[PDB]
């Protein structure tokens, strides 16, 4: 489930990240605007 | 867990 509009890399250090570039921000939160 | 990489840098 990736939402359109934030960019997302799981990196091998352990830990995946998703960008919003309409808040900008960089989070490992799952994004909300997916729905 | 050592924290995310900066913002809208993403290499594809």
């Amino acid at each position: 489930g990736l939402p359109s509009g934030w960019e997302e890399r799981k990196d091998a250090k352990g830990r995946t990240y998703y960008v919003n570039h309409n808040n900008r921000t960089t989070t490992w939160t799952r994004p909300i605007m997916q729905l | 867990e050592t924290p995310p990489p900066g913002y809208l840098s993403e290499d594809g």
